[PDB]
């Protein structure tokens, strides 16, 4: 139900600002991409440390309200608004499980929500809408902390706009 | 609404804006002490703004009316959608004026081809925001249901029309939400949601006042 | 504030209201750009009003300012209180005039015994309420920090002090926190809690601003 | 962090006005005072079947905001604000355990939150405030459902404005 909010105090925006997602417990990793499997192009989304505040992201949802509240279902996405790349959606691959990657097209409904957790928010994915949500946190490898689903451990954010 | 026209002081005056420290949402004054706007701009503490043409000045002809009542429809359900209306009552009644005017329920549905106004504050670009200061008006046709069906297929439910032009570059956006579709001096829709603004087989999709009208005469006689 | 006068338009020019659809909590014009009220009043997307008297109609005199940030002093401590401090930068700067004008900041502590205006749209009853239409103003003296250990054992900081009557009758209440205490023409304190409303050997308690000033000026220099 | 909202989409007031908890899941019931160990005079908050809408609530903080957000440490308490009658607190007492009852005293600052949870809100009790809550559940007992310390099974309640 509530308006999900940045780190001075404002509603965080349907689509028109980009925001960074600063880690609470990472303070010196921010987000980036990565390579997963044998893949040549990296499509993993990471908090890398070598990497602040990182890559900003848009939340976006279909409703014509130009405000996020915590119980709509959103698109998350890096480079700008309009577009269909940089999309985030939730994959099975080894060796991360449920991982966070990027894709090249944009659902109508996002499957993500951004929900009040401790000192901050996170990220929550939802496999189908009717259902209960599964918390992204962090898988460590390779000296770099993957996004996937880890439910019962949310990796928590401040949400930073990028200005 | 992209594609519009500044539509004037007086010509719109059961436009409402809804408010809590910032706009969030249109609204429509359907009588003295009554408000409808969607579900989805549900908020605790609104305070409802009437008289509204520059909403960054204080013109005077305005009037800042609390909600006592925000009262979302009882199936309204956020996963589809589906049922987005909501009403407000506002604690003391609204003074009608030149800017300040009630838009009476349809007695019946609205046909594909009847020519509507829709009305905001909302952002007035595709690509990119812009937002204005006065509220701005466009003109869009309802659409047949089998075509709102096929622009987006599985979401489309009963109480849901699609309006405007599938060439796009003329549509409602984000800031318009619940916003009055006036199609024949009746209130016929509510701003709903769209698949972006204004882009090309992307209609907006406006809640479907008619199927309502007994649950808000209901709802107002009863509270 | 119970116990107090009308203050009457151009007497308390610093005083503002924070609002989100309603009136929430006091504040105070520390320069045209930056107003100081409590941390436990931070909302999301609130609005600032100045050169308002009366609350509920719109004067003419009004500025409506939005805040662009709102900055809760890094060591508030909803648990005991302490740190009870929070600055708005506004998105734009208030225009000055007979009803719109900043109030300055400590040089040094204030001493008991030392009477200070404090003002607010708050409760003006001890039991029950009563919420007035125009600004109330109150004279209170600054308590000794041994009196307000007395009144409150375990929970008065460094942070804090107390000002008003031991006898009651005459205090702030719920509806003032964030506003004003100047004392000897400066803002020496923010209007943060107690127990009950000017009831017996239970003071105002009044965030110490004397302790926050180079946060403020460090604040507001890289803001 | 969010402002408490009654059944109307407005905030609760701090002390002002009283509200009648509901039960979303006992929807023929409401708060009551019942007896509970040998004792004479009823002194345990109960929800009974035999009593609706109820004694209605006021919450308390000592700030002096007139609003209640889910982060302030309140006092709940039946009849009038300024009283230091009908104070809830919880006592450790058989059969129930870790009772609410009332009592005639009132701290400046109470041992309740009042929390968002499914679709409206629950009590949460705090031993000490800088410490994690325990959820306030019910007690079936003698045909009435004692208000108890009940960690994960909290009773959701609506807050509807007594009027
Ligand atoms: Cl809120
Ligand atoms: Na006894």
């Amino acid at each position: 139900s509530s308006v999900v909010v940045d780190t001075n105090g404002q509603p965080v925006s349907n689509g028109a600002d980009a925001y960074y997602l600063v880690p609470v417990s990472h303070g010196h990793a921010g987000l980036a991409l990565a390579k997963i499997g044998n893949e040549a192009e990296p499509r993993a989304v990471v908090l890398d440390p070598h990497h602040r505040p990182g890559l900003p992201v848009r939340f976006e949802s279909p409703l014509r309200i130009n405000i996020i509240k915590e119980s709509y279902f959103l698109n998350i996405k890096f480079g700008p608004s309009s577009s269909d790349s940089g999309v985030w959606d939730v994959i099975q691959q080894d060796p991360i499980g449920l991982a966070v990657k990027v894709t090249d097209t944009k659902s109508l409904l996002g499957p993500f929500k951004v929900e009040k957790e401790g000192e901050g928010y996170k990220i929550v994915y939802y496999p189908e809408r009717g259902q209960t949500g599964l918390d992204i946190g962090l898988v460590h490898r390779n000296d770099k902390y993957y996004l996937a689903v880890k439910d019962g451990e949310p990796c928590v954010f401040k949400i930073r706009k990028a200005t | 609404i992209v594609g519009g026209y500044t539509c004037g002081a007086n010509t719109v005056p059961y436009q409402v804006s809804l408010n809590s420290g910032y706009h969030f949402c249109g609204g429509s004054l359907i009588n003295s002490q009554w408000v409808v706007s969607a579900a989805h701009c549900y908020k605790s503490g609104i305070q409802v703004r009437l008289g509204e043409d520059n909403i960054n000045v204080v013109e005077g002809n305005e009037q800042f009316i609390s909600a006592s009542k925000s009262i979302v429809h009882p199936s309204y359900n956020s996963n589809t959608l589906n049922n987005d209306i909501m009403l407000i009552k506002l604690k003391s009644a609204a003074s009608l004026n030149s800017r300040v005017a009630s838009i009476s329920l349809p007695t019946s549905c609205a046909s594909a081809g009847t020519q509507c106004l829709i009305s905001g504050w909302g952002n007035t670009k595709s690509s990119g925001t812009s937002y204005p200061d006065v509220l701005k008006c466009l003109k869009a046709p309802i659409l047949s249901d089998s075509s709102c069906k096929s622009a987006y297929p599985g979401q489309i439910t009963s109480n849901m029309f699609c309006a405007g032009y599938l060439e796009g570059g003329k549509d409602s956006c984000q800031g318009d939400s619940g916003g009055p579709v006036v199609c024949s001096g009746k209130l016929q829709g509510i701003v709903s949601w769209g698949s972006g603004c204004a882009q090309k087989n992307k209609p907006g999709v406006y809640t479907k006042v008619c199927n309502y009208v007994s649950w808000i005469k209901q709802t107002i006689a009863s509270n």
